[PDB]
């Protein structure tokens, strides 16, 4: 079906009233005056700004932020150099080297992320077996060089170890999910 | 050679050059080609500075990423020259100003700074330092700065033996003090020349010319020990260049004789200011020395430069000098200058 | 061995339209550089559409140089109404990228790439 | 985080750091593998 | 110290709260990043209230958020609009287009990072950073230039 | 085979491994063929022209944006008009230059 | 009238827009990939591919990453024949080199043989 | 009945072979193929001599309607002796139908434009020329439309290189935007992410 | 101030996209969808996922 | 295949084998397809390998902890169909699809033997062989591989 | 919502809607940022029998696409036909039809 | 635990390490090499075996579909204990 936005549907003829009517609506700027009056009732409402930093808009615990590497609560790392959030990240901002550690355990020796290269899209931590990559909420990350933002596998795990205390709470909230 | 200063690519911005080079004048005039060259073909590139990051700011292209190494250091301070100098195998030396500040002076620019420089990249064993000097900084000379320089030049060849100096003529470029400064005379009323701008005798030298130089000083293995002379292609009198400055300004051309004492005088006037003055006593001394002829001394062609001429590269500066009726005016519209060769 | 051409029979008139193109350009070089600030002279903008020229002067395909032809004039309608900038002309130059030596012993000592 | 304290592990940070950015407790980044190519080292004793 | 080094430090923090507190950019975006940037000026997160206010001509920006993707042909644009912005000037590149080329680092007509034509004050990561993210780069920007010392390095010369 | 098992499967069953793995390193493979799917997008008829060869990644994509089109036709749309006058025009169209440069 | 002749070799190297060094200092290889050894499919041995000589891959000093400088270092392209493959190459002005598909010979196979009565064919276990 | 399958009409095949006989038998001297997909779409590959009539007769015919063409593209594949698949997908409104028509071309040989049939047809192979070198006859103003001035070759095709060959960065010496040879300081990592294991034994080729 | 022609110069936001299409996988080449008309992301991904 | 598993039970697991610092075991992957038993019995000529137990519990390998040493000995991590027998040397380095393949000659002894030198990021990482019926087959000596 | 009573009289009458009832700004309807665990269904093949995956197979049910005539295979008083019936016309619109 | 080089420069989990000659030690100069501190495999080694009486046990990390996909491990060397292929615990078999 269908409707017209515009098209008028008969004529309303001529009246001396609606003549008058759309002499006033013409000389004394009717439609104006009602514009003004939607800008005031607006002025006396109550704005919408939040006071950041102080306050900070809602986000949830879906929210793709900046990249950590986790532990099991035992401390070892998660990770187990598998590759596949390499495989799948869509702009090949992962880059890992991998060897039998001294334990003989499957650990990389090379794990990083191009921050500047990363699209933020979270298919490396959908696509980790093992829970080991995240991005967790962190956003207010900036930096002054363009070299801080190439993070490697201390920065990642220097991230998992100081935002565990949440992304640990996110995974709960979230994982039943996905 | 360690195994990370092996050159590697082909020479591009993402290449190994092999050159881990520590640059001291590098905010300066000439220390931005000399970082855009290094950083071009693709170098391990370390920063003293001393003014603001934002003064540094317009640097920090001119490399790939993490080739350029910014640290604050003072030229009071040993300790942070010797952190400077520590991890290169080049160090270059471009420290020098036009004037005298109430902290530092044309002694200690000129020679104190070097030889702090000289002495800790000897001690931490460096293998090639640069030093640019000036030409005609000889010794004896009527201005204090070019003994300065002289005097600077024999400290840096005693504390370290085999360093490279190379002294160049009047740099001239677009951010200079040379053509930038005989355009800036039209804003008085004439241009006030020594003897009407006759008997001196000046051959500039093009400041990415300069760099190439230094850069291929850098990878030579014949520049060590060794000083040489960066002059342009040709030589022009004072009088016919700053009327072929003027020429290509499109301005207007009053010349003045104004003897050399009253010149040095109203020199001074200028130069008694607090910020960066326009000319100093000094300056115009160093404008009416005439430059010498290099005979013994290798230059540009045996660095593997070839000289581009003033004639060629003199509209990229005096362009911006024009006003609009002359804009959009050609290089064969202006006549050159006549040249001399003495 | 027989194919259909685009707009020259042969090589003569596909030589013609070359002359045209090279009369086209030779005519634009002095405003190019009169309206573009450049710092290059006149005879350098016509030497660099002269080695141009010669540097596509090898190719014996009547349809190759028809093609060569309009690709030419693109570039020089791009010219005359100021699109390609001082950048874009200048291009042409390679005046800050240094040349890679034609000499095996050169080329020995800087790499491996023949 | 108050009435719900968040679960504790020995490898969290106990102190939290802000944003380090322009300062010496700045990130800066490098190759966290070995070298893998070794180099032949010469003897130090003349043949002759 | 000297009392009129006193004097200079006092001077330099009223210019860098003067410049701090006025920052323009350029009304200049390029993608989603820039989407996010007038999110950034919705009424939620107010720029204008921080004093952070658009001005469409360069000659009085401030400040160049290069928000979006920097290709080859917008390059020399990108530079001269730069170039006539006058000299108390800071560029934040935001996204991860204007950091280092992002989902198009590998294409053909993408400059990989804006920081191969303009000098980067300020990086902002994201594919787009919110307009949280963009607001805290703003704020890191005025410590930044709050942090400036021009006039103690001028006295100090 | 196409759309990627639960978490939980995934970390207790063979199978879903084996395909989680799969999916996210090579990925499904499309059989070979082309298609024109459009869509009714806000600011008008989006196409997608793919043409898949058989194998995990797609031959051909072409992608039809109605600002492309939209844009083409603004000239017949400012004839006899402004400045003013055009940038009402460019306002009308509904366009964005993402999906038009591509 | 809408028909000539041309008796040349095809050459499309002044349009195609690759820089001159990328056209005569390249190599290229026509072949048929090899099975990979660690799987038993065969279907990745069914096209032709063409792909270029190696170029230095370096490390980056900043990060460790495998530099490059030549840009046909990913370069590969998939032919349905070889003589499709021979005449792109050769309109396009690349020196080739072509090795010959490497088809598998057929052997004759009996499962009876590993139990042989006289013959050295007879396993000794399964 | 199956919910993971599409489900499939046969009417709108029926009615697509239909058309598709319709115009081969009205059109002989041009029309080389004409197939219906599964998916149900036509596709008419035609000779590029007959670009022009085939386009009018399927835009201005009273059983056809094809007024609108939805796109124009190219497909590069590099294995045939005409690399350039030109194909036109068109609308339908009166009939709620949508056509393919595809044609050949190759470096050398141009075909012609149908900016006298469509309009939108201009801007469309603008860029199927900037991107593919494909040249069109009688276009009224033919130029690059997507890629920089200056740009050297064509990108859309198969043996161009994904990151190009020229790189743009600002050098001080010149104070200019200024093309380098490309240098990456990561390359590119392709991957092999193809199963030596056949996946649709109903697209099996026979063996050479 | 009248409006003679107009020629609009476009591709200064070109990032070959379906080059880089053809070079990734299908999910891989979803993302992009976002980033072509990034006022329409849903409608752009509900797009491509019927094609495919 | 299925694309989903009825299984619900649990899963037998094996201890591994130490036949080596060569090839590597895990012999949990281990589907009993005898193809390192056959190959060792006919082409090695060492018949050390073979099945021990018998149903679920069959197990390849050796029965005493003997080390399975000859030439032509990483054949077997190239004809295991699954990664029971893998190689210790590339253990846990690379990934196929990261790996590009060049295809070379062997030039460890004069038989000329066809391989493959999988290189990741400018690094060698891997020798597999190639397929050349007149020289090698489908197998290189240890000291190649 | 936390206007006075005379703001709220002002702002309504200034817009000529009552604004109090549709507020721009959530205070307390809006779901609880904490929420009970979710537990999702399951498709329809997760059943254990009855589901062999060659039953369900949509992806190897394509075909090659039939060739209606080809100038090599085929080597080449009915009525005309159209690629469709005619689009209906649209009704008009029974909710609103003009604005 | 983290060692120091004769430079003085911390060794990291990897055991990469500047030389003392080489100049990629600038970009720390004036800043700081961060090295994780909590070194994974002193972490892993100081967890006790945990002593199970089944011959063979099944890991997942713990936490259910938060750990590992789950694995058996078979603890019939009662040489050598077994250990988790994912998460590096240490099982052993209690033969009492
Ligand atoms: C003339 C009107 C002046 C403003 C006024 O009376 O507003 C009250 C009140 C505002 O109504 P509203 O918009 O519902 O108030 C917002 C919230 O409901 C209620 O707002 P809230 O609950 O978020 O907090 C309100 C609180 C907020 O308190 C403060 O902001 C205190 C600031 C102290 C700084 C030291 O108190 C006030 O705003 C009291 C009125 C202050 C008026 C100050 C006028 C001089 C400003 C400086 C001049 C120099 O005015 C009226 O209802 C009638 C206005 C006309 C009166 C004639
Ligand atoms: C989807 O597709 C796309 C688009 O399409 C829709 C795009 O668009 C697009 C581009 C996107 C962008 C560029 C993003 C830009 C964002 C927006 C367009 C939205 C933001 C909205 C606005 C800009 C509208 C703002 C409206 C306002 C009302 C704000 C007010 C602004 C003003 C300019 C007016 C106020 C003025 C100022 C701030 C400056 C005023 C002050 C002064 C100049 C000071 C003067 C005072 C003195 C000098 C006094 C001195 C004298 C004294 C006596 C003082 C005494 C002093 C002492 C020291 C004692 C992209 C990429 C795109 O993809
Ligand atoms: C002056 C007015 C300023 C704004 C006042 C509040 C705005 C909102 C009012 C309510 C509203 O929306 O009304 C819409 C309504 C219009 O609604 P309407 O558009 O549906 O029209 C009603 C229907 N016809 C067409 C028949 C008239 O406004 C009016 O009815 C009055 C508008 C005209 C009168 C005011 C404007 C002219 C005044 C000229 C003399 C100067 C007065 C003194 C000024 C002193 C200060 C300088
Ligand atoms: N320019 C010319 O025409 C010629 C110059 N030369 C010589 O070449 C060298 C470089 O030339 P040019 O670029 O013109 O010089 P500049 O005037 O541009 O200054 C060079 C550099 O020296 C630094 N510098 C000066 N004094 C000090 C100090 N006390 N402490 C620390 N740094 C200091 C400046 O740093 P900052 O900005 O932080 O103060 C600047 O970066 C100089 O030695 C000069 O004498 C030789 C021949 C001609
Ligand atoms: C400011 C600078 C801007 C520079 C712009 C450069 C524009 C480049 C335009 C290029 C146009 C062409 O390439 S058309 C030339 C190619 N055509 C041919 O080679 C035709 C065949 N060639 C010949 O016959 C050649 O021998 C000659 C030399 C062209 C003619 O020699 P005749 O004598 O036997
Ligand atoms: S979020 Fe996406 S683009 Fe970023 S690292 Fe993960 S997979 Fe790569
Ligand atoms: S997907 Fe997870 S386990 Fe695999 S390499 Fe990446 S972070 Fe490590
Ligand atoms: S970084 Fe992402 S959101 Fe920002 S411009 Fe690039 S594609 Fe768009
Ligand atoms: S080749 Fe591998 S899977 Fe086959 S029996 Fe031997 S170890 Fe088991
Ligand atoms: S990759 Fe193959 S052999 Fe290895 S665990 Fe998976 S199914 Fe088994
Ligand atoms: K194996
Ligand atoms: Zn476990």
């Amino acid at each position: 079906t269908y409707k017209y936005v515009n098209k008028k549907e008969q004529e309303s003829e001529v009246d001396m009233k609606s003549a008058t009517d759309n002499a006033a609506r013409i000389l004394m700027w009717t439609e104006l005056i009602r514009g003004l009056g939607m800008t005031l009732s607006y002025l006396f409402r109550e704005p919408a700004t939040i006071n950041y930093p102080f306050e900070k808009g809602p986000l949830s615990p879906r929210f793709r932020g900046e990249h950590a590497l986790r532990r099991y609560p035992s401390g070892e790392e998660r990770c187990i150099a598998c590759k596949l959030c390499e495989a799948i990240c869509p702009a090949q901002a992962i880059t890992i080297e991998a060897e039998p550690r001294a334990d003989g355990s499957r650990r990389t020796t090379r794990y990083d992320i191009d921050m500047t290269k990363c699209i933020y899209c979270g298919f490396c931590q959908e696509a980790c077996p093992v829970d080991a990559i995240v991005e967790g909420p962190n956003f207010e990350f900036s930096t002054e060089t363009h070299e801080e933002l190439l993070y490697n596998k201390e920065k990642l795990l220097n991230n998992g170890d100081k935002w565990e205390a949440e992304i640990a709470a996110n995974i709960q909230a979230d994982y039943l999910y996905r | 050679l360690h195994h990370a200063v092996i050159p590697h690519g082909k020479g591009g911005r993402s290449s190994v050059s092999g050159v881990v080079a520590t640059v001291f004048g590098a905010t300066g005039f000439l220390g931005r080609y000399v970082v855009n060259h290094l950083g071009r073909m693709g170098s391990q590139v370390i920063i003293p500075y001393r003014c603001d990051v934002y003064d540094i700011m317009h640097l920090r292209l001119m490399g790939d990423l993490g080739q350029l190494t910014f640290l604050e250091w003072d030229a009071r301070d040993k300790d942070s020259i010797r952190k400077a100098v520590q991890h290169s195998n080049v160090v270059i030396n471009l420290i020098g100003r036009e004037w005298e500040t109430r902290n530092f002076d044309f002694e200690d620019v000129f020679v104190n700074i070097p030889r702090a420089i000289a002495q800790a990249s000897k001690e931490a064993g460096v293998e090639r330092f640069i030093h640019v000097s000036h030409l005609n900084a000889s010794m004896k000379s009527s201005s204090k700065s070019l003994r300065s320089k002289a005097v600077g030049e024999k400290e840096v060849r005693s504390v370290f033996p085999e360093a490279i100096i190379i002294r160049p003529s009047d740099i001239f470029g677009r951010e200079d003090r040379f053509l930038n400064h005989f355009a800036n005379y039209r804003w008085f009323l004439a241009v006030p020349l020594v003897s009407l701008g006759f008997k001196t005798v000046k051959q500039p030298v093009y400041v990415a010319d300069v760099s190439k130089g230094i850069v291929n000083a850098t990878k030579d293995p014949d520049a060590v020990g060794k000083t040489f002379a960066f002059t342009g292609p040709n030589r022009y009198l004072l009088f016919h260049l700053v009327k072929y400055i003027f020429g290509m300004t499109h301005r207007t051309f009053i010349p003045y004789p104004l003897p050399l004492f009253v010149y040095s005088w109203i020199g001074k006037l200028f130069g008694l200011s607090p910020f960066e003055p326009w000319t100093t006593k000094d300056k115009v001394e160093r404008i009416h020395i005439s430059d010498v002829m290099p005979t013994d001394l290798p230059g540009l062609e045996d660095l593997g430069v070839q000289p581009t001429p003033l004639e060629l590269k003199s509209i990229e500066v005096l362009r911006r000098h024009r006003t609009y009726r002359w804009l959009s005016s050609e290089i064969e519209e202006t006549k050159p200058a006549k040249t001399v060769n003495y | 061995t027989s194919v259909k051409p685009i707009f020259s029979r042969d090589l003569n008139e596909a030589k013609r339209r070359v002359r045209e193109l090279y009369r086209a350009w030779y005519r634009e070089v002095p405003n190019t550089v009169h309206l573009m600030q450049l710092d290059i002279t006149v005879k350098q903008g016509r030497d660099k559409v002269r080695e141009m020229f010669m540097k596509n002067a090898h190719v014996t395909d009547p349809r190759v140089v028809d093609l060569l032809v309009i690709k030419g004039k693109m570039e020089l309608q791009e010219t005359i109404k100021v699109w390609k900038q001082r950048t874009h002309v200048m291009r042409f130059f390679h005046e800050t990228e240094t040349p890679r030596p034609k000499d095996f012993l050169s080329k020995f000592y800087m790499g491996h790439d023949p | 985080p108050t009435t719900n304290p968040p679960t504790a592990r020995k490898f969290i940070w106990t102190n939290h750091k802000f944003n380090v950015s322009a300062t010496p407790e700045q990130y800066v980044p490098y190759s966290t593998t070995r070298k893998k190519i070794h180099e032949w080292v010469p003897p130090s004793t003349p043949y002759k | 110290r000297s009392r009129a080094e006193y004097v200079v430090t006092k001077l330099d923090d009223l210019i860098n709260w003067a410049r701090r507190s006025s920052l323009w950019p350029m009304t200049f975006g390029l993608a989603c990043c820039a989407v996010e940037m007038m999110h950034m000026a919705a009424p939620r997160y107010d720029m204008d209230r921080f004093g952070v206010v658009f001005r469409a001509s360069p000659r009085q920006a401030d400040v160049m958020i290069v928000a979006g993707t920097l290709t080859n042909k917008m390059a020399p644009a990108l530079r001269k609009v730069y170039d006539q912005m006058p000299e108390p000037r800071y560029v934040v590149s935001m996204g991860s287009c204007a950091n280092g080329g992002g989902y198009y680092h590998y294409s053909y007509s993408v400059v990989r990072g804006c920081d191969r034509i303009v000098p980067v004050d300020i990086y902002v990561p994201g594919c787009p950073p919110t307009a949280e993210a963009l607001l805290y780069g703003i704020l890191q920007l005025q410590r930044k230039i709050k942090r400036e010392q021009k006039l103690k390095i001028w006295y100090r010369r | 085979k196409v759309s990627p098992p639960k978490r939980a499967e995934m970390k207790t069953s063979m199978e879903s491994l084996i395909h989680h793995f799969k999916l996210y390193t090579e990925g499904y493979q499309v059989p070979p063929g082309a298609t024109y799917t459009a869509i009714e997008a806000p600011k008008g008829e989006f196409g997608v022209y793919l043409v898949s060869d058989g194998s995990s990644r797609p031959y051909r994509c072409k992608i039809k944006a109605p600002g492309f089109a939209h844009l083409a036709g603004l000239d017949k749309m400012s004839k006899g008009h402004m400045l003013a006058d055009v940038v009402a025009i460019i306002g009308t169209q509904d366009i964005v230059f993402g999906e038009i440069d591509r | 009238t809408q028909l000539i002749t041309v008796d040349e070799k095809l050459d499309i190297t002044t349009l195609t827009g690759v820089p001159e060094e990328h056209i005569k200092t390249r190599k290229v290889r026509i072949f048929v990939p090899a099975r990979n050894n660690m799987q038993s499919g065969v279907n990745n041995t069914k096209k032709w591919k063409m792909e270029f000589d190696t170029r230095e891959r370096w490390e980056n000093p900043l990060m460790g990453w495998a530099s490059t400088a030549d840009p046909l270092s990913n370069m590969v392209l998939t032919f349905s024949a070889k003589e499709d493959a021979i005449a792109f190459a050769e309109k396009n002005g690349w020196s080739y080199d072509v090795e010959e598909k490497k088809v598998p010979k057929p052997k004759s196979k009996s499962y009876g043989a590993n139990f042989s009565w006289n013959k050295r064919t007879r396993v000794s276990t399964k | 009945k199956r919910p993971t399958v599409r489900p499939r009409s046969d009417v709108t095949h029926k009615q697509l072979s239909a058309f598709g006989e319709y115009v081969a038998e009205i059109l002989p001297k041009y029309v080389q193929q004409v197939q219906v997909s599964c998916l149900d779409e036509l596709e008419i590959c035609i000779h590029p001599d007959g670009v022009i009539p085939t386009l009018t007769f399927l835009r201005d015919h009273t059983n056809a309607q094809f007024k609108s063409l939805a796109d124009l593209t190219a497909v590069d594949v590099p294995t045939r002796q005409n690399r350039f698949e030109i194909v036109y997908n068109l609308l339908s409104l009166r009939f709620n139908s949508r056509i393919r028509v595809k044609t050949y071309a190759d470096e050398l040989t141009p075909i012609d434009s149908i900016v006298s049939v469509h309009i939108a047809a201009n801007w469309y192979e603008r860029e199927v020329w900037d991107m593919f070198g494909v040249f069109f006859f009688n276009h009224p103003d033919l130029r690059r439309i997507l890629t920089d001035y200056g740009f050297e070759g064509h990108p859309f095709r198969k043996d161009f290189p994904l990151t190009g060959y020229v790189e743009l960065r600002y050098d001080d010496e010149v104070k200019r935007v200024v093309a380098e040879p490309v240098e990456l300081a990561q390359e590119f990592r392709k991957f092999d992410l193809n199963s030596p294991w056949e996946a649709f034994p109903a697209y099996r080729q026979p063996p050479e | 101030e009248m409006v003679r022609k107009c020629d609009p110069h476009i591709g200064l936001l070109h990032r070959g996209t379906e080059k880089l299409i053809e070079y990734k996988t299908y999910l891989q080449a979803l993302p992009y969808f976002d980033r072509l008309d990034y006022v329409s992301m849903m409608c752009n991904e509900q797009a491509y996922s019927i094609a495919v | 295949g299925s694309d989903r598993s009825r299984f619900l039970e649990g899963k037998r697991a094996v201890e591994d084998k130490n036949i080596g610092p060569l090839v590597k075991t895990i012999m949990t992957r281990c589907i009993q397809c005898t193809r390192c038993i056959r190959f060792a019995s006919e082409i090695a000529g060492v018949d050390d390998l073979g099945t021990t137990g018998r149903g679920n519990d069959m197990q390849v390998g050796t029965y005493i902890e003997k080390m399975f040493m000859s030439e032509l000995s990483g054949n077997v991590i190239d004809i295991c169909p699954v990664g029971a027998l893998t190689s210790k040397p590339y253990a846990f380095t690379a990934r196929p699809w990261e790996t590009r393949k060049t295809e070379s000659i062997d030039v460890m002894d004069a038989v000329g033997s066809n391989i493959v030198v999988s290189t990741r990021t400018g690094e060698v990482m891997r020798i597999l062989p190639r397929m050349h019926e007149d020289i090698n087959e489908e197998w290189i000596s240890d000291k190649t591989r | 919502a936390s206007a006075t009573r005379v703001i709220q009289k002002l702002r309504n009458w200034a817009s000529g809607q009552d604004l109090q009832a549709k507020l721009q700004l959530r205070y307390q309807e809006i779901a609880k940022r904490t929420q009970p665990p979710p537990k999702l269904p399951v498709g329809p093949s997760h059943k254990l029998s009855n589901n062999y995956y060659c039953t369900r197979d949509g992806r190897r049910e394509v075909v090659p696409p039939s060739i209606i005539m080809s100038s090599q295979k085929a080597l080449v008083e009915k009525k005309a036909v159209t690629p469709a019936p005619p689009m209906k016309r649209w009704e008009l619109s029974k909710d609103q039809p003009y604005l | 635990g983290v060692q120091v080089s004769p430079s003085g420069e911390k060794i990291t989990h990897t055991g990469q390490v500047y030389d003392e000659k080489d100049y990629r030690r600038v970009r720390f100069v004036d800043r700081q090499k961060e090295v994780n501190e909590n070194f994974a495999i002193d972490l892993i080694a100081q967890q006790p075996v945990n002593e199970v009486e089944h011959r063979i046990i099944a890991c997942d990390g713990g936490g259910g579909a938060l750990g590992h996909p789950k694995v058996y491990i078979n603890l019939d060397k009662e040489t050598k204990t077994g250990t988790c292929g994912y998460c590096g615990l240490q099982f052993k078999q209690h033969h009492h």
